[PDB]
């Protein structure tokens, strides 16, 4: 949001980043620093080894969502152990073919009831993802990292709707108290009165 | 096989039809009585309902998947109150805008991996049908009724293929000794011999 000068912060957050498609491309790689999701090919690829290391299967394969490869989702989810996994990762290969075809045709009702009744917020997620396809339904619930939020809010948005989402998301954060909010409000006195809400609703 | 005219006998099934695409459809038809799976759709759709009834959900997909009404599968299927039965339907769901396309896209590797790996024989012959739209894969599965295997290749298979089919299972069964031989070769002496074998067997 901005705020001696706008050429003078600009060209100090250019020496920043030497270290586009859109008015302000320096903005959002400050932003993407900030959340620490300025990452590389390999860097994510290496993201992807170290979550299936640790053991979230389905935390890796909505992360490879979150950055738009559902061939590698499809490709991590079916390389597990679990059935249940499997049978999961078979269902989501429908869409590397079933993109050129809007309309209701029961697979994405189906995928729809199966978002609604599955427990796992990161499967509803991608369920919510696969089917009926827009980004709205995933950056708006709470089950999942506000980090990961902002991460598919900052690569895959336009500037006119970001700072709509920036701003509800943050007018939600400061009055519910929640510490996740931190990622929008940072240290700051705003960040103060974060934490003082978070007080009076925890101590 | 057939086997004192041969017109007498084709007038006399004729006859036993009329009590109740092909030259031989008459001894196909007789071959459909005497398995018991000469039924109207309604009465089909009765059976769907005994069988969700009875809980077998997987015997009754296996069914519908016999049948063709593969839209029918899935609507069966999503009607149950297993998490893997509707994992199951919703990757069924992924065939019916899927059968127009070549192979080895991913979700048929998937299917065949499923198919390949898979406890529940009528769940693994769905799955193998599914992935691969031939009924070479099915006729030869030895954990499912040859009284349905036998009505699915007088329903859908050729000429000679019914009868390369029909060959190969009667001499299987005959060496054998399996009960459900019987269905193929009747209470004949060849019935008899097939007995022999299941006494030599089991005792």
């Amino acid at each position: 949001n901005g705020i001696l000068s706008d050429k003078q912060l600009n060209k100090e957050m250019e020496k920043i980043i030497k270290l586009a498609g859109s008015p302000k491309y320096v903005q959002r790689r400050l932003c993407l620093i900030i959340s620490g999701w300025d990452l590389s090919r390999s860097d994510y690829e290496d993201k992807y080894n170290i979550i299936m290391k640790n053991g979230h299967y389905e935390k890796a394969a909505a992360w490879a969502v979150f950055f738009g490869d559902i061939p590698k989702a499809v490709e991590i989810l079916g390389s597990a152990k679990k059935e249940r996994l499997r049978l999961i990762a078979t269902a989501i290969a429908g869409y590397l073919a079933y993109k050129d075809l809007p309309g209701n045709n029961a697979w994405r009702q189906q995928c729809r009831k199966m978002s609604s009744e599955l427990d796992d917020p990161y499967l509803r997620v991608i369920f919510a993802f696969i089917a009926d396809n827009d980004w709205w339904d995933i950056l708006y619930e709470p089950a999942i990292s506000l980090r990961e939020r902002l991460g598919v809010a900052l690569r895959f948005l336009n500037d006119t709707d970001l700072t709509t989402f920036l701003d509800r998301t943050s007018s939600t954060v400061i009055e519910n108290g929640e510490l996740e909010g931190l990622i929008l409000t940072g240290i700051t006195p705003n960040g103060i009165d974060l934490l003082q809400s978070y007080v009076n609703k925890t101590s | 096989n057939g086997i004192l005219s041969d017109k007498q006998l084709n007038k006399e099934m004729e006859k036993i039809i009329k009590l109740r695409g092909s030259p031989k459809y008459v001894q196909r038809r007789l071959c459909l009585i005497i398995s018991g799976w000469d039924l109207s759709r309604s009465d089909y759709e009765d059976k769907y309902n005994i069988i969700m009834k009875n809980g077998h959900y997987e015997k009754a997909a296996a069914w519908a998947v016999f049948f063709g009404d593969i839209p029918k599968a899935v609507e069966i299927l999503g009607s149950a109150k297993k998490e893997r039965l509707r994992l199951i339907a919703t990757a069924i769901a992924g065939y019916l805008a899927y059968k127009d396309l070549p192979g080895n896209n991913a979700w048929r590797q998937q299917c065949r991996k499923m198919s390949s790996e898979l406890d529940d024989p009528y769940l693994r012959v769905i799955f193998a049908f599914i992935a691969d739209n031939d009924w070479w894969d099915i006729l030869y599965e030895p954990a499912i009724s040859l009284r349905e295997r036998l009505g699915v290749a007088l329903r859908f298979l050729n000429d000679t293929d019914l009868t390369t089919f029909l060959d190969r299972t009667s001499s299987t069964v005959i060496e054998n000794g399996e009960l459900e031989g019987l269905i193929l070769t009747g209470i004949t002496p060849n019935g008899i011999d097939l007995l022999q074998s299941y006494v030599n067997k089991t005792s």
